[PDB]
């Protein structure tokens, strides 16, 4: 509070909005909540602890964020934006990593941890099961489709690495668990065929041969049945 | 029964009726008579939103004359003097008063409860809270803080009573709290502190156990202030039991997989020294962790004393009882972000479905904290919904940053001003894969480098990587008078780390390099045999080019407690630089490395070190290049003399000294450590007095100079630098300023048994790396 000059609502929203475009946060907060102290009655204050949360993405702290939009559930839970803190949650709790010095276009993203992963896939679960019909319907989708994809190749990667040692005895659990409730992935044809190898490699004649059968039944065609598999690099 | 059609609350300013009506457990087209008179009054007084609500009944439009909570909107912040405003600004900020946070005043009171007795916790005992109430704006509130403090609480007699078995000033000695003096005004290391307090008595208990006293009854303690409340006075009451003979521990239970001789073994115990209960949570701690490592973590165990008096003694029976092996079903890990989920994987020990053995999960720990990556970690030990055997193992993990560009500058006695600039990466946004370049340059050395390494190459690991680097040297500079040449060396080297064990990792290294080296206005005798062998003459001056393919051998262990401020532990390895041969100037050396420490007292520490090294010649060439070969004497070597003034002394034109060096170095170092009690433990400031001698020998004896020999003795056996067994005796103390902003070590030395001949050098300062 140094200036506090009288001002139009309008005219703050004008020059909040162009400070966003030149990446001025700081003050619009501090601008957004001087108008919220002033004039409680107004939208301006929802829009305001929206965009200070999308400043917050691209800064680094999320709690205030979040703290502001579990307070705003509490205050005003008929809001029609609603869906879109929803989606701004999705969006805060996904963490993009907007960041050019380290930027990697190839960026993987399943390194970053499975809490911050799964608790997006329950947000967006709880997302696509309050509003069936929002502003957002296919991206919302998209995004879920992709980090459960990412959770998969997550739980693909560590039972590749636990194949590199020897563990059969542990990736054949680690397999299980990917065949019976990691489905519809891409890394399915894969896993099986590790199953397969540390069967062979654990003197269990019975259950390779049952294992291979539900391999020439689930997958006729996939260069893993030729070629044996061989961990990569 | 009664129809509700929109029930109007009168009395608000911003409550947004729509938002009552959703928070109201009734809605339009309800019956209440009398249900939520009081529970909507609890809904709203929880979640923060009123405090004050008339709940009333009449004409369907409920008069809700309501107070709407004050609201902080900026917090005043004074007074705090020893704690910083931003600090009690964010710790009360967890306690709520967030932007406008619907202010109470219980949470007012809450608040400064917690601030004052937090305080008085502190050497702050007669505060005069005044939190400054004030009415800005239509619902604004500012909270004024104003603390009071008082001087200090300083103590002025520290007594026990029974105080017959040890004297008060040792008891003192031992404890971690004086009293008044003139090595404590500064720093004021005479606060009084509850946890402080808490950890002083809880230090002489343990101090009365280990020395042999038993059950140590403290009766109570009584803290007294003075008038104004300005100084303090301590007072305790306690009771001891004498002395005993400890000899009879027995332990029994049920040992499944186990045998019962190994716990017997390890259970290290005799009559004498008549007990030692450090030795007594040691032994509890090896059973745990080996009793416990056979895949049993929920060993109870339990220990009951059983006292026989007359004698005077106590016996300690065991009796142990284990169960329900615990294996391992999965191992998560959390917070691994900016990193990859092998790099950790790749590291801790115990793999999966196996037996939990506490033995591998320490090793484990120590590994991954060994690695850098991360601050703290812990091994959490959650069981699962299949509890028979199956537990989980969450991971939790502190993350950070490990690249940087480091920009550094230091200060050494003799040449000055050094440099030190470059970038370094341990995790190139993918896995480790470190690489660095680093140049650093005086005034007479330069050296670039670029290096890129990988621990793991295979699925063990390897130490794989690449480097070229720019060495270059010449310390024909100012005053110091170095034997002039430029020798500038550059080229790559296969460098191939291979763990032998958990523990140590050794490391060979093959390098082809490329050299050229040369000299300035007339040499010594030295230098021209070398030119007009090796080397290559132009007129009064002499040059060389090729190449020096080398390898390098090396295996180093360090098992210290802490990098800076040493305690037990010992730094040891060997290195060698053997150069392959292949190219020119063959020629190798052998080291050594050997600094044991000892802890021989709370306060006095010692150390036994040394190094010993050959350089020896083999192949063609028959005598040791120049710039490949040792200078003795300096700070690191003998805390004495001049650096590269040990060896020889020969005489060049316009009379310059130079030195040669010899093949065979070796040292021995040993000093008394000892911190300043000045102001208080501080860490800054480290004392020490060494008492070393040195080594350097030639073999030869030399007679032929320039007309003029520089020793006393015409035929000076040069076998050695002295008499047999070289060496040089000197002394001196040394004290060093370790802030943040690198070591400045001061020696200050007195030599001994001073030949004639030898430069002396009495103080020493450097300040830095300068490595």
């Amino acid at each position: 509070a140094q200036i506090t000059q009288d001002w139009s609502v309008e005219k703050l929203y004008a020059e909040a909005q162009d400070e966003l475009n030149s990446s001025n946060y700081t003050r619009a907060v501090k601008l957004y909540e001087i108008l919220e102290s002033r004039f409680p009655t107004s939208r301006h204050a929802r829009q305001s602890q929206l965009d200070t949360a999308y400043a917050y993405y691209k800064d680094d702290e999320k709690d205030k964020a979040l703290a502001a939009i579990e307070r705003f559930r509490r205050l005003h839970p008929q809001h029609p934006n609603m869906d879109y803190a929803l989606y701004l949650r999705g969006l805060v709790l996904f963490n993009e990593d907007q960041s050019f010095l380290n930027k990697l276009a190839s960026q993987d993203w399943s390194d970053r941890d499975p809490k911050a992963n799964r608790e997006a896939y329950q947000a967006f679960a709880e997302l696509v099961q309050r509003f069936p019909n929002s502003k957002y319907a296919a991206d919302a989708t998209a995004r879920m489709v992709k980090l459960v994809d990412a959770l998969g190749g997550n739980e693909m990667s560590v039972a590749r690495y636990y194949m590199k040692r020897g563990a059969y005895i542990a990736a054949a659990n680690r397999a299980k668990k990917i065949i019976g409730s990691y489905q519809n992935t891409r890394y399915v044809e894969e896993s099986l065929a590790i199953l397969e190898l540390a069967y062979k490699k654990l003197d269990k004649p019975q259950l390779a041969a049952d294992t291979r059968r539900v391999l020439e039944t689930n997958f006729p065609k996939s260069p893993f049945l030729t070629h044996a598999w061989q961990p990569d690099d | 029964d009664f129809t509700i059609q929109d029930i109007r609350v009168e009395g608000l300013q911003r409550t947004e009726p729509s938002t009552v009506f959703n928070y109201l457990p009734v809605k339009v087209g309800d019956t209440y008579n009398d249900t939520h008179g009081s529970a909507i009054i609890k809904s709203l007084y929880a979640t923060g939103f009123f405090d004050d609500v008339r709940v009333e009944t009449a004409d369907g439009q409920l008069l809700l004359t309501v107070i709407e909570r004050p609201t902080i909107g900026s917090l005043n912040i004074t007074g705090a003097k020893m704690l910083q405003n931003d600090a009690i600004k964010k710790n009360l900020e967890s306690f709520g008063l967030a932007q406008s946070q619907y202010f109470n005043q219980a949470t007012l009171n809450q608040a400064v409860a917690g601030l004052k007795e937090e305080y008085l916790g502190r050497g702050k005992l007669n505060i005069q809270i005044t939190p400054k109430v004030t009415k800005l704006a239509r619902n604004r509130v500012d909270i004024d803080i104003t603390i009071d403090e008082g001087k200090s609480a300083k103590i002025t007699d520290i007594e026990f009573e029974g105080n017959q078995v040890y004297s008060d000033r040792k008891l003192m000695r031992q404890m971690s709290l004086t009293e008044g003096g003139i090595w404590t005004w500064l720093t004021r290391s005479d606060r009084f502190d509850r946890q402080k307090f808490a950890q002083d008595m809880e230090k002489v208990t343990d101090f009365y156990q280990n020395n042999g006293y038993f059950d140590f009854r403290i009766l109570d303690t009584d803290i007294q202030t003075n008038e104004d409340k300005t100084r303090q006075t301590i007072k305790i009451t306690v009771h001891e039991g004498g002395r005993f003979r400890w000899g009879k521990v027995s332990i029994e239970g049920d040992t499944n997989e186990v045998p019962k001789a190994e716990l017997e073994k390890l259970l290290t115990m005799k009559p004498g020294k008549w007990y030692e209960r450090q030795q007594m949570t040691a032994v509890l701690g090896e059973i745990q962790n080996r009793m416990g490592s056979a895949g049993y973590a929920y060993s109870e165990i339990s220990v009951q004393p059983l006292p026989n008096a007359g004698t005077k003694t106590v016996d300690f029976v065991l009796h142990i009882e284990p169960g329900r092996k615990i294996y391992v079903n999965e191992i998560h890990i959390t917070g691994n972000n900016k990193t990859r989920d092998e790099v950790v994987r790749r590291e801790l020990r115990q793999m999966e479905s196996a037996p939990y053995d506490t033995s591998k999960l320490q090793r484990s720990k120590e590994r991954v904290e060994l690695l850098g990556y991360f601050d703290n970690v812990q091994f959490d030990a959650v069981p699962l919904a299949g509890t028979p055997d199956k537990v989980d193992l969450n991971m939790s993990l502190t993350e950070r940053s490990t690249g940087s560009l480091d920009l550094s500058a230091g200060w050494v006695q003799d040449t000055g001003l050094v440099m030190s600039a470059g970038v370094s990466q341990d995790n190139l946004f993918g896995t480790g894969k470190s690489a660095a370049l680093r140049a650093s340059r005086s005034k007479t050395t330069l050296n670039g480098s670029l290096s890129f390494t990988d621990p793991y190459f295979t699925a063990d690991g390897v130490s794989l990587g690449y480097d070229i680097y720019g060495k270059a040297f010449d310390p024909r500079k100012a005053s110091t008078s170095v034997k002039q040449y430029k020798t500038t060396t550059a080229g790559g080297g296969v460098r191939m780390g291979i763990p032998v064990t958990e523990y140590d990792r050794v490391n060979f290294g093959l390098a082809a390099e490329h050299l050229t080296v040369n000299t300035y206005n007339k040499a010594p005798k030295r230098y021209a045999d070398f030119i007009r062998k090796y080397g290559k003459t132009d007129g009064a001056d002499g040059s060389f080019k090729g190449l020096l393919y080398k390898g390098t051998v090396g295996w180093g262990r360090n098992k210290t407690d802490s990098a800076s401020w040493p305690t037990r532990g010992y730094l040891t390895g060997v290195n060698a630089e053997i150069a392959l041969p292949g190219s020119k100037l063959q020629y190798y050396s052998a080291t050594h490395n050997q600094t044991w420490f000892f802890p021989l007292s709370k306060t006095f520490t010692l150390m036994l070190g040394g190094e010993v090294g050959i350089a020896g010649g083999y192949g063609r060439t028959k005598e040791i290049p120049f710039f490949e070969n040792f200078y003795g004497g300096g700070l690191g070597s003998v805390r004495g003399y001049e650096s590269g003034t040990l060896g020889p002394k020969v005489y060049d034109e316009y009379g310059e000294k130079i030195s040669y060096g010899g093949n065979k170095k070796a040292n021995v170092s040993a000093e008394l450590l000892f911190p300043m009690p000045g102001a208080k433990d501080a860490r800054t400031v480290r004392l020490s007095l060494f008492a070393d001698a040195g080594s350097v020998w030639d073999g030869r004896t030399y007679t032929a100079a320039e007309n003029g020999n520089n020793k006393s003795v015409y035929s000076e056996n040069a076998h050695k630098s002295t008499f047999t067994n070289e060496l040089r005796y000197s002394a001196g103390g040394a004290v060093t300023w370790l802030s943040p902003l690198g070591p400045m070590k001061f020696s200050y030395a007195y030599p001994l048994k001073k030949k004639p001949e030898d430069e002396i050098q009495r103080f020493q300062f450097q300040l830095g790396t300068t490595f």
